[PDB]
């Protein structure tokens, strides 16, 4: 029984390597790779629209990565089409903010983008500093519980397959999906003495909630900006 | 729910 349980976390682990969209060694050693004062001001120089598009850009490639991420994991293409984007709707902005504390690094209070390191204050033409320090905290408080890569990828898994959703045709085929990854974790967390790690976990809902808004919103209102 | 999601997570399927 152990050898399958066992299998299962090493599928979620190889499914979550495949599409982590970065390796975690590259974010690692580019940490020393930090932008300049100047190319800080040259950020903040950018209008409102071009800096969200950017933004919107990189939210969009990373929805596409854990639509990458679902499609591997078992059991999850066996679903009828409604229930996959009821999961990929309800889930997948959550396994983004989640997956983002992998490119902060708590030393300096830096995120990687755009192939280099920075602060906050390379997001001021957003005009959202409020948005802006609650993802930093997020990443932050992530970061400082030092996540596995296996945690993260056992723990994004059962963010998306949640048979609570409303709107779900096939409950009960979700729910033994997430039983059966509930299980794995359960048994991920007893060997590594981490069973405590998801009582610490800060909220991501409202977070996850305004990223999406602000995704919907620019493209919404495309035909108000140039191409 | 979000359309705009939707819309992103529509096309990924595919
Ligand atoms: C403006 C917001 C609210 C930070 C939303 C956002 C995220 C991204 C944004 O850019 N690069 C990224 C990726 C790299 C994508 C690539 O080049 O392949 C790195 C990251 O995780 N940065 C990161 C990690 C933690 C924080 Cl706190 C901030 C950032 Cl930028 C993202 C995330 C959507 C995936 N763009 O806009």
């Amino acid at each position: 029984s152990l050898t399958e349980i066992e299998h299962l976390v090493q599928s979620v682990c190889k499914s979550y390597r495949e599409t982590c969209q970065l390796r975690l060694e590259d974010l690692l050693r580019q940490r020393s790779n930090i932008f300049s004062r100047e190319e800080v001001t040259g950020y903040q120089r950018k209008s409102m629209w071009e800096m969200w598009e950017r933004c919107a850009h990189h939210l969009t490639e990373a929805i596409q990565y854990v639509v990458e991420f679902a499609k591997r994991l078992s059991g999850f293409m066996e679903l009828c089409q409604n229930d996959q984007i009821v999961l990929l709707k309800a889930g997948a902005m959550e396994v983004v903010l989640v997956r983002m504390c992998r490119a902060y690094n708590a030393d300096n209070r830096t995120v990687f983008f755009e192939g280099k390191y920075g602060g906050m204050e390379l997001f001021r033409a957003l005009g959202c500093s409020e948005l802006i320090s609650s993802i930093f905290d997020f990443s932050h408080s992530l970061s400082a519980l030092h996540f596995s890569e296996d945690e993260i990828a056992l723990y994004t898994a059962l963010v998306l397959i949640n048979a609570h959703r409303p709107g779900l045709q096939e409950k009960r085929k979700v729910e033994q999906l997430q039983y059966n990854l509930e299980l794995a974790f359960h048994h991920h967390l007893c060997k590594t003495h981490r069973q405590s790690i998801l009582a610490k976990l800060p909220p991501a809902g409202k977070l996850a909630s305004l990223c999406s808004q602000h995704v919907e919103r620019l493209q919404i209102f495309q035909h108000l900006h140039p191409i | 729910t979000n359309m705009g999601l939707e819309a992103i997570i529509r096309k990924a399927l595919m």
